[PDB]
């Protein structure tokens, strides 16, 4: 999705 | 009358907010320093510090998890302005018409704004809806609620599955709507859930300005150097 990061915060 | 389930709904949302909103401040302290583009540094901070507790909170809400990665993020995406605006709020003092977070360090105000790069075309929309948020006087079951229905919106550019969004907010909205006739007394009642929503007309207006605030600062690669990678994320991506 190229988000990365708010991608593992998400989890 | 409010439903158990609905009641249920509202001590989770306090309770989330609870658990990502600290009153003392104290994370402030880790980021770099105000100076007093000086304020950059310290504002860039603060956003993305606040970008972190709005998904925290975000995961909270109800039926959240139920949608797919993708809708989670674009949603975020999008939103997480609008929430930090919101939120911000708490902090917000009609006194001063500046925010403050317990210290002098750490009160805001307008040329403090300015100072990060933003103009008074962002600012003076900005204080306005502070002043209008603050006239209302939420109880902070609608506070809670309000930011809960700003974040899970349909008409959110990227959303995959918009019935699916549309259910949880009509949830939460239903939940608003019952809260401030079974809870809440005239005659600061009146018309409160049209004010509420005029309030999230007013935010989509302000991200729009955000926005085009962002790329202008963007477009300098020194101004986005200072910047947060999550920053650079949430926002530039
Ligand atoms: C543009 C490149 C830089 C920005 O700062 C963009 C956002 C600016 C314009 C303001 C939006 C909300 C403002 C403030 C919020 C204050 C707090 C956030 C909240 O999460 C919190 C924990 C506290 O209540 C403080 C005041 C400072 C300017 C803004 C960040």
């Amino acid at each position: 999705k190229n988000h990365p990061m708010l991608m593992n915060l998400l989890k | 009358k409010l439903s158990e389930e609905q009641q249920h709904i509202i001590a989770i949302l306090l309770d989330a907010h609870h658990k990502t909103y600290d009153p003392t401040y104290a994370d402030f302290r880790d980021f770099r320093p105000p100076v007093r583009l000086s304020m950059l540094p310290h504002l860039a901070d603060l956003v993305s510090y606040s970008i972190q507790k709005v998904i925290g909170f975000a995961k909270m809400i109800p039926g959240f998890r139920d949608l797919t990665s993708d809708d989670q993020i674009v949603l975020l995406k999008s939103s997480a302005i609008e929430v930090i605006m919101l939120r911000s709020n708490q902090s917000f003092t009609m006194d001063d018409m500046s925010w403050d977070c317990g210290s002098q360090d750490y009160k805001y105000d307008v040329t403090d704004v300015s100072k990060a790069g933003h103009t008074l075309e962002l600012i003076e929309p900005l204080i306005k809806f502070q002043v209008g948020l603050k006239k209302l006087n939420l109880h902070e079951e609608e506070h809670v609620l309000l930011m809960a229905i700003c974040i899970v919106s349909p008409d959110r550019p990227g959303v995959q599955d918009a019935k699916l969004v549309e259910a949880i907010q009509d949830r939460l909205s239903n939940t608003l709507q019952t809260y401030i006739r079974c809870r809440h007394p005239p005659p600061g009642s009146h018309q409160l859930y049209a004010k509420m929503i005029q309030k999230l007309a007013d935010l989509r207006s302000l991200n729009e300005e955000h926005s085009k605030q962002y790329r202008s600062l963007s477009f300098q690669p020194e101004n986005s150097m200072k910047l947060t990678p999550l920053v650079l994320e949430v926002f530039g991506n």
